[PDB]
RNA sequence: UAUCUGGUUGAUCCUGCCAGUAGUCAUAUGCUUGUCUCAAAGAUUAAGCCAUGCAUGUCUAAGUAUAAGCAAUUUAUACAGUGAAACUGCGAAUGGCUCAUUAAAUCAGUUAUCGUUUAUUUGAUAGUUCCUUUACUACAUGGAUAUCUGUGGUAAUUCUAGAGCUAAUACAUGCUUAAAAUCUCGACCCUUUGGAAGAGAUGUAUUUAUUAGAUAAAAAAUCAAUGUCUUCGGACUCCUUGAUGAUUCAUAAUAACUUUUCGAAUCGCAUGGCCUUGUGCUGGCGAUGGUUCAUUCAAAUUUCUGCCCUAUCAACUUUCGAUGGUAGGAUAGUGGCCUACCAUGGUUUCAACGGGUAACGGGGAAUAAGGGUUCGAUUCCGGAGAGGGAGCCUGAGAAACGGCUACCA
RNA sequence: CGGUAAUUCCAGCUCCAGUAGCGUAUAUUAAAGUUGUUGCAGUUAAAAAGCUCGUAGUUGAACUUUGGGUCUGGUUGUCCGGUCGGUUUUUCAACCGGAUCUUUCCUUCUGGCUAACCUGUACUCCUUGUGGGUGCAGGCGAACCAGGACUUUUACUUUGAAAAAAUUAGAGUGUUCAAAGCAGGCGAAAGCUCGAAUAUAUUAGCAUGGAAUAAUGGAAUAGGACG
RNA sequence: ACCCACUCGGCACCUUACGAGAAAUCAAAGUCUUUGGGUUCUGGGGGGAGUAUGGUCGCAAGGCUGAAACUUAAAGGAAUUG
RNA sequence: GCCCGUCGCUAGUACCGAUUGAAUGGCUUAGUGAGGCCUCAGGAUUUGCUUAGAGAAGGGGGCAACUCCAUCUCAGAGCGAAGAAUCUGGUCAAACUUGGUCAUUUAGAGGAACUAAAAGUCGUAACAAGGUUUCCGUAGGUGAACCUGCGGAAGGAUCAUUA
């Protein structure tokens, strides 16, 4: 149906290319998934070469990830917080690649309580040396700390949730993190 | 031609899968990844010293030069980051046994490493399909100046 | 769709129809060597002309270089075996002058008559 | 149309079958396998047109079902298996083993090989790459992939293959002054030495290859298959031995040799 | 195998045309027709319409058998000989026909896919499923559904509704399983040279990150972190790395997820080897399946260059994607393929755009000195189409039409 | 052509041409140098714009590396067959190269291999000898790589690689001849055995030589070239 | 201001043409079947027709641009004798 | 001699042409929108595992929570898995409806041509200085050729008048 033909597109100059052949399967491109965050659902699809290519549908949760530490968790999503293609996907709350989003952050705390155990927002004798050997490694970039206290970090998902099925993404850190915050204050 | 702003879209563009570590404290900050292109083409330092990201550059991108390494002069430069190379040639016509001077303009992407102007000759490598028409990528502005530094008559 | 079995309209008519002296000269040939048709003559003339056509397209090139030398020799070899060309002449430029009369006198038609057997040709 | 093609029409039949213009609309499509469509040789052509052990396709089919036929150790019951270049075809009834090797003309030849040497198959590269479990592996243009190769088995370099087991006996490097068999169209099935290797960035590696007679010629690397170092090629080659004579030279040898 | 004649004149020589002349795997027809080989043959006009019949189905030692089938006789006290029927598998996307579209499209050569899918093909291959470790399905988990048994309808049809049983390589779940090494956790002692009893996690696919994937050469001073051997002046030495022209490649790591894929509750022939004398533990030749990597058959794009006539088509494209960009969305994947926001490009007298084509492209064909002209529906190779135009199921592969849905005719 | 001897109409006999074919129609190619690039015409036969300007086009003067030597490879005619109708040199030849030297670089180096002796370290296996080589510190690099550095770019032409097969030309061959076809051929006739070529296709791309031809380019604010 | 000789520029004649040309003639209309210096334009039997149409230009007249169907064996040109 | 036109008859070619002409196809506004695919739900039905009480005659190897067995098996009910019609948006978009528009066809009353002509009228324009020399351009006029201005050209009826 929704084909990807170079057949259509008039032409490089203008010459309205005549409809050579009825459009083919191998040219096709299916309906856009635009997956929400409202009760976890996935349908697969039989693509080229068989291939189960899972289409995410109202996907809740995805494993959003640190940089400094290098970790990700069974992390709940909250909402579509800013999408730099089209703002249409912000209000409808449709999740998409490179969309800025908010992360429940409780799993990012619970695991951080082990990793270092210094706590973010504001027992046993030999562990105290592993606790002491670790920690004071990463100080974290302020916005992430306040967002840790908010229970709502700023990720920027990088899976393709109509292709993949998985809604797995990436916690914003540093410059890009500093940038998308300015756009969030511009939009709000 | 445009140009300059680096990060100025609705999105903010990084070199994908490439990182500028906040924990680490180098002088550059930004790990400028770059590509050695091959086919005896030198990487111009304006790419590696510079700022702009560009998906569609050969040096600062995933674009891989291959196949036909065309050439020709540059006629049109007006659009954003692409160029139109005018690849003149002859066409033999046996029933006469002479030649047509024929034309074909070739649209070709610019990595802003190079400074391209109108009336400049330019080698240019085929690569991925960049766009609709642009299947080509500027690799070497041969007339870098072409009497640019020197006009200039009065002794 | 096995393949088109090729053929030739091998034997081809002259480019006028009524050159009086040719009409006689062809009769003379069909009378001497006993030929039911003009066809039998043109057959030889063409069959011959094909050879001539080679000889010309070899003599255009230098005999000393390859095809000229090889295809020409093989062309001569072929003629001497078929027995049209003499053993005096094996020089390619002599092939050019072969003529229809020499071809006909080599047929089984005639080589009956030339070895006796029949008497009176036809 | 609508996916891959199942027939192969006889005029389209690659010429080095020497398939007959008439006596069939179709040709046997060489099935999928280790060798490319036109570079292969399906067994029907091999057993019928070449060797004449079968008088028709039926008899070939049965010949494969009873089953003394063994292309590269394994048996095959496939009438049109791609028995390509180097493929050791052993018929245990008759003991008539054949390696598949090109006659100087280009068309493949029956080489009635020993017990004995028909036991390894020489094979090229292709890759060098690595797979999962970090295993380095080598691939042969002539079909197989072989695991765990010697690190300095490089690309466009041959490899002797144990064939029955399928491992590595030995390898010949590719470089200057090394006997090289040829598998490219016009220079196909010639043999020579190697002088140059024009590197060429993108546009195909060339190789300048003088024969025994020292008539130079050029090919591409992909159409070249290193049979050894000069003097000792690792395979027994047919009468002619990759020379490729001139046209008059062949005419000379034929009409000289008349022994009734 | 380069060839010319008749015709305007009272006659002449030209311009010039007409007429002849020869040939066409170029059509038609008109006569005539004994044989041999060979042999096109509803393209031209209507890609107009179609009765009838046929042209695609397929089982092996080897997926499913109490046909209330056939066998029948010297393996069945769960089965074993043949096998209709049916599900599963695979095939029906091949071939065949045709030429309507279609004029940078197709198509030819040329590249490319570092830009992708690929059942089949023949090569490769998964101790990690366990989740605290003093009594647990694993020598085998479940109920269905078909063919059948009948109960039927109908004016029709390769229409099938209910119940009863009955399977699977069908559909679901689901066990074992080490040793080591590496990463997260940890009863204290003794004032340093600090150092460890022991607990959890680690396949494959998946997802994003993040790091490695190096390589132009020799020799230092010492400032912060401060390690090994101390023969207590101090030494520090042997310190890793594939491929391409070229990578964010191959590949390997740290982090996890996931409506947690895959890791055989499968099948036919063969009946061997040790006795801890159980019917114990063991083992051959095959089949299919199954993972990504390969290869093959291919597949989509795509590079370059190349078309018939028309200026009685000079501008065209850009509201309704035109040209470029950034981001997404989709796709197997690249991309104005689609969407948002932005810029104003793009082609053109080196004929853009438009129109025409009694145009499918090419191979080729006829003609035949050389140069050419015209033809190519048509035996091969591409491409299209199956009354039109759409839309899609299954499937590795279909925008299938000897599949289906629809609307028009 | 046909108005009472019509050689053209219509019939018999002759006769011609072709002949199991030949006619007719339409296309079409040739003939048509009546489409013309090769290759046409234009004072009057058709045809020079009334004139000039003029952008695209197309076209565009001459000039830069010529000549001489010195060897050294071939390739056919010669001089006899030196020979068992074929072959190997010399007396000779033209022709095509190659190396160089001529005020002359052929792209240059960072290194690998320095093959070689320009050598001379012990000087002699040895006819009275500069016939001949076991032999290694300085070191001729073209005998090859394997990496830089950066190429004035084209057209042009070369041989090459590729331009599916059938077709096309064409080699081999007794389909009986052919048109064709890829067959075939020879034994004890107990087994053996040649084949199934070669060429073209020149448009574009790729390869390498050549440097005339033609264009293009470089130092005149030298911001030039070298070290 | 002439004469006379030769010269750059202009406008035309005479004779032979050995050169062209169908010839008339032409020193260009030569250096063309011994076919190639460069370029632009026009013509392809006669008519139908400079018409029909469509542009386009004009106040209009008209121009520029420009058909075929149909038709026909000649239309011409140059010269020869009448 | 040749001959040129107006006007007549007899056929056919094209031309224009009111027709609010007609058709076919190509594009095309607005409205509708078939049918699938995805999507929001929807749940006819089919079942597993829960120890959920039986009658069961050893319902696990001899009165007894059977020396209680995937026990006899339905009221459970909870928890699933699969799952039809139906259905909320999308999307692709046939086709229709009612227009609009290009191209090709094709009736068309009428007009106005042009060509063949058996051969008729009216003149006799041109060709001879064709009896006003022809022509061309261009205006006007006529019954037709034609004529007449103006300018031009000789293809002129002149390569010629010297002082
Ligand atoms: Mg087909
Ligand atoms: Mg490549
Ligand atoms: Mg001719
Ligand atoms: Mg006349
Ligand atoms: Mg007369
Ligand atoms: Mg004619
Ligand atoms: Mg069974
Ligand atoms: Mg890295
Ligand atoms: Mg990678
Ligand atoms: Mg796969
Ligand atoms: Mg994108
Ligand atoms: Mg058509
Ligand atoms: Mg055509
Ligand atoms: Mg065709
Ligand atoms: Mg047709
Ligand atoms: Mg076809
Ligand atoms: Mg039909
Ligand atoms: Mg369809
Ligand atoms: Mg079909
Ligand atoms: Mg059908
Ligand atoms: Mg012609
Ligand atoms: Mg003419
Ligand atoms: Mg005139
Ligand atoms: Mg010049
Ligand atoms: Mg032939
Ligand atoms: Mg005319
Ligand atoms: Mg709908
Ligand atoms: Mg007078
Ligand atoms: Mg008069
Ligand atoms: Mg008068």
């Amino acid at each position: 149906g929704i084909s990807r033909d170079s057949r259509h597109k008039r032409a490089a100059t203008g010459a309205k290319r005549a409809q050579f052949r009825k459009k083919r399967k191998f040219e096709l491109g299916r309906q856009a998934a635009n997956t929400k965050i409202g009760t976890k659902r996935i349908h697969p699809v039989r693509t080229r070469g068989g291939n189960q290519k899972f289409r995410a549908l109202r996907i809740e949760t995805g494993n959003f990830s640190w940089a400094s530490e290098g970790v990700a968790r069974k992390t709940r999503i909250t909402g579509v917080v800013y999408h730099p293609s089209n703002n249409e996907l912000v209000r409808t709350n449709t999740l998409t690649k490179a969309a800025i989003v908010q992360i429940d952050a409780t799993p990012f705390r619970q695991w951080y309580e082990s990793h270092y155990g210094q706590s973010l927002g504001k027992t046993s004798k030999n562990t105290e040396r592993k606790w002491a050997a670790r920690a004071a490694e990463a100080k974290i970039e302020h916005a992430v700390d306040s967002q840790f206290g908010a229970g709502r970090l700023y990720a920027a998902i990088s899976s393709r949730p109509g292709q993949s099925g998985r809604c797995d993404g990436y916690i914003l850190e540093g410059e890009e993190l500093a940038f998308y915050l300015r756009r969030l204050t511009a939009k709000k | 031609s445009t140009e300059l702003t680096v990060q100025s879209e609705r999105a903010f563009q990084k070199q994908p899968h490439i990182f500028t570590n906040p924990k680490a404290k180098a002088n550059r900050k930004t790990k400028r990844w770059y590509k050695n292109v091959g086919l005896g083409f030198k990487t111009p330092k304006t790419a590696i010293e510079g700022s702009y990201i560009d998906k569609k550059c050969p040096f600062t991108g995933l674009v891989s030069i291959r196949g036909k390494i065309l050439t020709g002069t540059v006629v049109s430069t007006r659009m954003h980051r692409t160029i139109v190379i005018r690849r003149d040639y002859l066409h033999y016509v046996p029933k006469y046994n002479r030649y047509e001077k024929r034309h074909k303009n070739v649209p070709a992407h610019v990595s802003p490493a190079f400074r391209v102007q109108v009336g400049d000759i330019v080698t240019v490598g085929q690569c991925r399909p960049i766009s609709k028409t642009v299947r080509f990528n500027v690799l070497k502005v041969a007339s870098a100046t072409g009497k640019a530094n020197k006009q200039f008559a009065k002794f | 769709p096995r393949a088109p079995r090729t053929y030739s309209k091998t034997y081809s008519t002259p480019k006028r129809p009524y050159e009086s002296a040719r009409l006689d000269a062809e009769l003379k040939l069909a009378g001497e060597y006993g030929l039911k048709n003009k066809r039998e003559i043109y057959r030889i003339s063409f069959q011959l002309s094909k050879i001539r056509r080679a000889a010309r397209d070899l003599l255009t090139r230098d005999e000393k270089d390859p095809k000229r030398l090889f295809e020409g020799n093989a062309l001569i070899r072929r003629l001497v075996r078929i027995g049209v060309l003499s053993e005096d002449k094996k020089k390619l430029d002599y092939v050019l002058a072969l003529k229809v009369e020499d071809f006909l006198e080599r047929r089984l038609q005639t080589q009956v008559y030339k070895l006796g057997l029949a008497k009176s040709v036809h | 149309a609508r996916g891959p093609k199942k027939h192969l029409k006889r005029l389209a039949a690659p010429h080095h079958w020497m398939l007959d213009k008439l006596s069939g609309c179709y040709a046997p499509r060489p099935s999928a396998g280790p060798h490319k469509l036109r570079e292969s040789l399906p067994l029907i052509v091999f057993l019928r047109n070449r060797l004449k052990y079968a008088l028709n396709g039926r008899e070939v089919k049965a010949i494969l079902m009873q089953r003394h036929v063994k292309v590269d150790g394994k048996v095959r019951t496939d009438t049109t298996f791609p028995a390509g270049f180097m493929d050791v075809i052993t018929l245990e009834a008759t003991n008539e083993n054949f390696r598949l090797v090109y006659d100087v003309k280009g068309r493949f030849a029956v080489h009635r090989i020993t017990d004995e040497e028909a036991s390894y198959k020489l094979a090229k590269v292709k890759k060098v790459q690595l797979g999962k479990k970090g295993i380095p592996y080598v691939v042969t243009h002539d079909g197989r992939t072989i695991r765990y190769p010697d690190p300095n088995i490089k690309v466009n370099d041959t490899v002797k293959v144990d064939l029955a087991t399928g491992t590595i006996t030995d390898f010949i490097k590719f470089d200057t002054g090394k006997l090289v068999y040829v598998t490219g169209g016009r220079n196909l099935g010639r043999v020579g030495t190697i002088v140059h290797r024009e590197r060429h960035e993108g546009g195909f590696d060339l190789v300048h290859i003088k024969d025994s007679l020292e008539n130079t010629f050029v090919t591409r690397l992909n159409n070249v298959f290193v049979i050894g170092e000069p003097g000792r090629p690792w395979i027994s080659l047919p009468k002619g031995k990759g020379i490729k004579l001139t046209i008059s030279e062949e005419r000379d040898r034929r009409r000289a040799q008349h022994g009734l």
